[PDB]
């Protein structure tokens, strides 16, 4: 039980986490060019990070 | 000055290239040519071993060329006692695995008729890449081959296997490649550290120079960085050579892959993990290895007992042998990391003996599984009556994996256990229990299969269990012969291994503890 | 008067003159003779460009480099390296683009295997489009457009000032905007891809120009060296320098496809013509990364402590989101798109090194990766549904390798290179960038890239599983080899990906010699 | 009036342009918003060139205008092809490639 | 650094026009209104260029963008509609708020980055425009920026090629001539 559920189960849980995160990220590609543009404009994260790099 | 080591690894790869390039119609010629290349590599191994003087310097047959100076790595080969031992193991096994998997690729379709040729070429490429890893005295070269040899075997598992071949192949490759990539992180960290230290002219991968510097104390580095790099190496070598927690991939693949390929994975390739643990981890990171020595020792002993127990609990022959190999890998790692001359020498001889013993036992079980297409233990019974020679060889192999003194593996397990007692007696007893556990999962398996009233369809019908054919006799006889010889007279192999072990223990600032009595 | 270094500017001048000549061929050459001349004029020109570059490389043997047009163009070792890489990749891309249909029974053979719709102005599936296909007409205007792109991508690494980089960025982007909408099949998807790429590229270019404005404001000049003197001299407005760097980075990251800006790549690479996909995924990545190397190693080194933390995050995201999103992608083209997304972050790690090893590793990475990606996309273009549509759903690829062992093996090599398994240029490539990052103080990025590569190996490996370890389905896609041009592309590309992985010191010495900017 | 005010206006204009590209479906409106961003960049160049006592930024404004014209024409071509196939110029409709 | 109060008045009125024009471009629900607002913004920016000692740039702005907005208006009438009043209703869940937030944040951040700059030295343009604003632009364009000027030709050619490849419709889709129509069993009258 330990082998099939703990040792194998930890790796399987990591795989399930990776797969769920992949699905969640893939939902981010809504296919709307304006959504991609919204992500790019939120790329002002870069502007704020570079400006805050002074402090 | 002849490139003996270079040719040793080159021949299998060139042979794979020729084989895969043969016309599909030359399948028989392909089999024979692959066997011939394996035998030629074994002859090269024979000359290398004969010319090797264990009383002489630590590294022999040293070949050196510039390969990638930008990365501080050069094509540097050189075989020591331990590398020589594992090279001999790989060379003696590979032809036997070839004649063992003679018909393994027959029932495949596709590949434009090259399924047999692909099988053989993949086997040869695995053999050569393992050899390159063994004789490589360059850290980056060794990592290159150590990681890459995963791919030929990934194919060899995925193609030429059972229904779960895809899943088991993926799990194997991903586990091992994740470990290898962690070791890549560690390798790059080591390069940065060497570049940051005045001991080297530049960021270096030359194993000998780095070892000399760390021993001489000039290459003094923060213990934290050394700990992390050691852990990076350890993760990869542990997933490769299965240390208890990380063993999980090996059972499935060994089950799914054809028996010859599974043996090539376990007996030969997985050894490379422990080999690396012996050559690099200890001789690159002595202080870190010592600091982590208790934890790794604990993991190895737990793996011994845990694999023994699981093998006991396995209903599947192949899964049982895989877990048995896991427990034996626990023995090997325990003996290597106890840093005792008895321990390390016994664990090297244990790599040899376990390779041969698992090869024999697993191939015999593979023949039995071929006869009747079930891997379930309960599917058999009273096979000893129908196929007396098969049962006799299976029992002999089990005895070998059981660590019986009349056979080779005992000489090693004993040596390892003895070694463990001088530094961790509790752990030594904990592992010694595996002597009982081995009897359990070996003799109970033989009882369930070979003894009792003959099961249905065993001696009759379309799936009878016919005795060993002459080819299986050729596969089996040399393995049992080596087991007998090394059990009775391990003196030559031990004499080769001991100088290397003594060199290593001198390198890492460790010595066999003095006896209690003055 | 101005002095024009014609010998220096020779490659770009040759490409742009060839593009102009190709437009002339379109303008005043009869239909039946247009394609033979264009493919003649284009390929030769690029070959000539390649030749020019090597002579220019000989020209820069003594001096590190030189500006050409009173600034605004500097041919230094990195510039010639990137220009040569782009020239070779353009030759391969145009060999893909020139591939005509496999004349079956009719003479309507017309540049369809290149996947270009006979008349892009026609409504997809209209009677006019069908009649054009039957008549075998091709819009040869593709060849000039492609050439123009190369011209821009040749300049964009070599541009030595903000105005020239912006003009080159537009000059390379507009051709690609147009090309993305000309696919022969799934015309709706290609048109959508063209619209998305145009809209997002125009957005990114607007950011690029606004950042150029801010940098000019801070520095009082727009020659890169002048900007570096200003920022290092502390005379300019530091806040404006930072804001301009960030806004410029927005555009360049869109061009390479960092996760905050990558969203276009999946769709565009899926819907664009497979030939144009292969061409762009290499050429645009190379040109954008060359320009970014120039900006971060020439224009604004002194502000490293200011922009290092940003790229860090981006790289992290790029490697994670790029790889994780690919794990569960089910379309081969889209999976390769996300693979490119991840390798953009891998490159950015070696850019973050901010040390000469960073530049050398980045240049090698771009060369090897561009070649590998071009080959992989060409192969994905060779696979066809029964209806002719490029079969891209991974399920239809089951047993593809078994039915076509040669192409299966080549594509598996490309996938392993992307994963970075040793013996492939992809390994050496990722190793170089990671080594630069670690030696530059960015070891944590090396660890995160290790983890991301471990995650990505899964989706790289599942495709090999589908090719080889699964039996082909009932409706398996057939391999169409339209012309010897595509075969030559595949062979050259795979051979490069393999040789440049086994013996990379050639071209790695050239990468090292290109470690300094003018 | 501090000359810096111009930059703020430019920053505002670009911002609005950006918002436009995110908010308006009609491809022509998106093109006009992109033109707004490019022209804001031009305004920043003109102000900075005035500040630095050189016509460089004014020159750069010409090339930006050229790029804006070429970009608008290319977008018009792409939109014409898409409109022929679909008879709609909305960007949201080009959603086939996704996930 | 404070420019003449006349320049202050010009900036305030004209930039008010420009900002309102951009806002109308984004907000007007009739595309023709948005086109006219764009024309207004371009005109205002041209006026600002002139006011900033950039006569030629402003004048060329007025000219070229008159042309450009005329064509964009034609394309609005073609592809969108003559007086179609678009809904401007958010179709992507919560996208409107996210776009407003991102745009406002980027604007605030860019303003913060710009901050006070002119106080750090504002060298008037008189030394440059002396001898001819257009003369100075010619000196720069054809001396230092000659390569970019040449590449503008590549931009032009690529635009033409895109227009011809994607827009021009070859013979197959050519509309029949009146001459052609009258013929064919006496079409349109039989």
């Amino acid at each position: 039980t330990v082998d099939d559920k703990a040792v194998d189960g930890t790796a399987g849980g990591l795989a399930a986490l990776v797969s769920r995160t992949s699905d969640a990220l893939r939902q981010v590609q809504t296919g709307f060019a304006r959504s991609y543009a919204l992500s790019m404009l939120g790329g002002s994260a870069l502007v704020v990070a570079a400006i805050l790099a002074v402090q | 000055t002849f490139p003996w080591l270079t040719v040793l690894w080159a021949v299998p790869v060139v042979g794979a290239a020729v084989v895969i390039l043969l016309p599909a119609a030359q399948q028989v010629l392909a089999k024979w040519l692959a066997l011939a290349v394996s035998v030629l590599t074994l002859a090269v191994t024979a000359v290398v071993a004969i010319g090797f003087d264990p009383a002489a310097a630590q590294y022999q047959f040293v070949e050196s060329h510039r390969w990638i100076p930008s990365f501080g790595t050069g094509y540097i080969l050189g075989v020591d006692g331990i590398a020589l031992a594992l090279v001999v193991l790989t060379a003696v096994l590979v032809p036997l695995l070839i004649i063992a998997g003679w018909n393994d690729a027959s029932r495949q379709t596709g590949l434009a008729g090259r399924s047999v040729q692909a099988y053989l070429a993949l086997t040869l490429a695995v053999e050569g890449m393992v050899l390159m890893s063994l004789v490589a005295l360059d850290i980056l070269l060794f990592y290159v081959f150590f990681e890459a040899m995963l791919i030929p075997m990934y194919f060899l598992i995925g193609g030429f296997g059972g229904e779960n071949r895809s899943r088991a192949a993926v799990k194997f490759l991903l586990y091992n490649l994740f470990g290898g990539l962690i070791m890549l992180a560690a390798v790059i960290g080591l390069y940065v550290v060497t570049a940051g230290s005045d001991a080297f002219a530049a960021g270096t991968f030359d194993f000998r120079e780095i070892v000399a510097a760390v021993s001489s104390g000039e290459f003094a580095v923060n213990p934290a960085i050394m700990n992390f790099l050691f852990l990076g190496f350890m993760f990869a070598f542990a997933v490769k050579a299965p240390l208890w927690p990380f063993h999980r991939w090996l059972p499935d693949a060994a089950v799914e892959a054809t028996p010859a390929s599974a043996v090539l994975m376990m007996a030969v390739m997985d050894k490379v993990g422990t080999f690396g643990m012996l050559r690099y981890c200890l001789q690159l990171f002595p202080d870190a290895s010592t600091y982590f020595r208790p934890v790794v020792i604990t993991l190895a002993a737990i793996g011994i007992v845990y694999g023994a127990v699981l093998a006991i609990g396995q209903t599947d022959v192949m899964r049982l042998i895989a877990y048995t190999s896991i427990s034996h890998f626990g023995f090997i790692i325990l003996g290597i990391f106890v840093m005792t001359s008895q321990g390390q020498s016994g664990s090297t001889l244990y790599m040899i003996n376990h390779g041969i013993s698992t090869a024999a036992l697993f191939l015999i079980a593979g023949f039995l599984v071929s006869r009747r297409g079930s891997r379930l233990i309960d599917s058999y019974g009273g096979v000893q009556k129908v196929a007396p020679v098969l049962a006799g060889t299976f029992l002999v192999a089990g005895l070998a994996t059981l660590s019986l003194p009349g056979l080779a593996p005992f000489i090693s397990e004993f040596l390892v256990l003895i070694g463990t007692f001088t530094r961790y007696p509790v752990v030594a007893v904990f592992a010694a229990t595996a002597l009982v556990l081995s009897a359990v999962y070996i003799l109970w398996t033989y009882q369930r299969m070979m003894t009792g009233p003959v099961r249905d369809g065993i001696g009759d019908g379309d799936r009878p269990v016919r005795d060993l054919v002459p080819r299986e006799l050729v596969v089996v006889a040399p393995l049992l012969a080596l087991l007998l010889v090394l059990g009775i007279y391990p003196k030559p192999a031990l004499d080769v291994i001991n100088p290397a072990v003594e060199h290593t223990l001198t390198t890492i600032g460790q010595t066999d503890p003095e006896p209690t009595v003055p | 008067t101005p002095s024009i270094e014609y010998g220096l500017l020779s490659p770009m001048l040759i490409v742009f003159g060839v593009a102009i000549a190709g437009v002339l061929i379109e303008a005043l050459a009869p239909r039946q003779s247009r394609y033979p001349l264009q493919v003649t004029l284009a390929l030769g020109g690029l070959i000539a460009t390649v030749v020019a570059v090597v002579f220019v490389a000989r020209g820069l043997s003594g001096t590190p480099g030189r500006p050409a047009v009173l600034g605004a163009v500097v041919l230094d070792a990195p510039a010639v390296f990137l220009q040569g890489t782009i020239a070779l990749v353009g030759i391969l891309g145009i060999m893909l683009i020139a591939e005509r249909q496999k004349a079956t029974v009719s003479a309507g053979e017309a540049r369809g295997l290149e996947d270009f719709t006979p008349q892009a102005s026609a409504v997809a599936g209209s009677v006019a489009e069908q009649l054009a296909t039957k008549t075998g007409v091709m819009q040869t205007e593709v060849f000039p457009l492609t050439m123009f792109a190369i011209g821009g991508m040749l300049l964009f690494p070599a541009a030595d000032d903000l105005l020239t980089m912006f003009v080159a960025l537009e000059v390379l982007s507009l051709p690609l905007y147009l090309l993305c909408g000309l696919a022969r099949r799934r015309r709706l998807l290609s048109q959508e891809a063209a619209l998305k790429y145009f809209l997002l590229g125009a957005f990114s270019s607007a950011f690029f120009i606004y950042g150029a404005a801010m940098l000019y404001g801070s520095a009082g000049t727009l020659d890169l060296s002048g900007i570096a003197e200003s920022v290092a001299a502390g005379s300019g407005n530091t806040s404006l320098a930072l804001l301009g760097v960030a806004l410029l980075l927005v555009g360049v990251l869109f061009k390479v496809g960092a996760v905050p800006f990558h969203s276009w790549i999946p769709d565009v690479y899926q819907g664009a013509p497979t030939s144009i996909t292969a061409f762009m995924a290499a050429a645009t990545k190379i040109a954008a990364f060359g320009a970014m190397l120039r900006i971060f190693y020439v224009a604004v080194p002194a502000l490293r402590d200011d922009w290092r933390p940003v790229l860090w995050a981006i790289a992290i995201l790029t490697m994670v989101v790029g790889t994780v999103t690919a794990v569960t992608q089910t379309d081969v083209k889209r999976m390769l798109a996300y693979s490119a997304v991840a390798h953009s972050g891998f490159i950015l790690t070696g850019v973050i090194a901010a040390n000469p090893a960073g530049v050398s590793s980045t240049l090698f990475y771009l060369f090897a990766y561009g070649f590998s990606t071009l080959g992989a996309f060409a192969v994905v273009g060779l696979i066809r549904n029964a209806a002719g549509d490029e079969e891209t759903s991974m399920a239809q690829w089951a047993g593809l390798g078994r039915r076509y062992p040669i192409v299966g093996v080549v594509f598996s090599l490309f996938l392993l290179a992307f994963a970075g398994i040793p013996l492939t240029s992809g390994f050496v490539s990722k190793f170089a960038v990671f080594k630069a990052a670690g030696e530059g103080g960015a070891i944590p990025l090396v660890i995160i890239g290790v983890i991301a590569s471990a995650v990505a190996a899964y989706f790289y490996v599942r495709v090999i599983v589908l090719m080889f370890f699964t039996e082909p389905p009932d409706d398996a896609p057939e391999l169409v080899v339209p012309s010897g041009l595509s075969t030559a592309v595949v062979t050259v590309t795979a051979a490069v990906t393999f040789a440049l992985g086994a013996l990379p010191q050639p071209l790695l010495d050239l990468a090292n010699s290109a470690e300094t900017f003018l | 009036m501090n000359p810096d005010n111009y930059l703020y206006l430019s920053a505002l204009l670009f911002t609005i342009g950006a918002a436009g590209v995110l908010l308006r479906r009609n491809a022509i409106v998106m093109f006009m918003c992109v033109e707004l961003m490019l022209n804001a960049a031009n305004l920043a160049f003109v102000n900075f060139s005035r500040m630095h006592g050189q016509l460089d930024g004014q020159v750069v404004a010409f090339f930006t205008m050229v790029v804006a014209a070429c970009e608008v024409v290319v977008g018009l071509a792409i939109i014409m092809a898409i409109f022929r196939t679909r008879r709609s110029a909305s960007v949201d409709d080009a959603n086939l490639l996704k996930h | 650094a404070r420019t003449s109060t006349s320049e202050a008045v010009v900036f305030w009125v004209v930039g008010t026009v420009a900002l309102v024009g951009a806002i109308g471009v984004v907000a007007a629900r009739k595309a023709v209104y948005s086109a006219v607002f764009l024309a207004c913004t371009m005109i205002s920016l041209a006026v600002l260029y002139i006011a900033q000692d950039a006569p030629f740039l402003g004048v060329v702005q007025i000219v070229v963008y008159t042309g450009a907005v005329m064509m964009l208006f034609l394309f609005v009438l073609m592809l969108i509609g003559v007086d179609l009043t678009e809904s401007l209703v958010e179709t992507i869940k919560g996208h409107r708020i996210a776009a407003l937030i991102a745009g406002a944040g980027f604007g605030i951040l860019v303003i913060a980055g710009i901050g006070n700059v002119s106080v750090a030295g504002f060298s008037g343009l008189a030394a440059a425009n002396s001898g001819g604003n257009v003369e100075g632009l010619a000196a720069l364009i054809f001396t230092r920026y000659l390569w970019a000027f040449e590449l503008t030709s590549a931009l032009l050619i690529t635009a033409a090629l895109g227009a011809m490849v994607l827009a021009h419709r070859e013979r197959f889709e050519r509309r029949k001539t009146q001459r052609e129509l009258a013929i064919e069993r006496f079409q349109t009258g039989g």
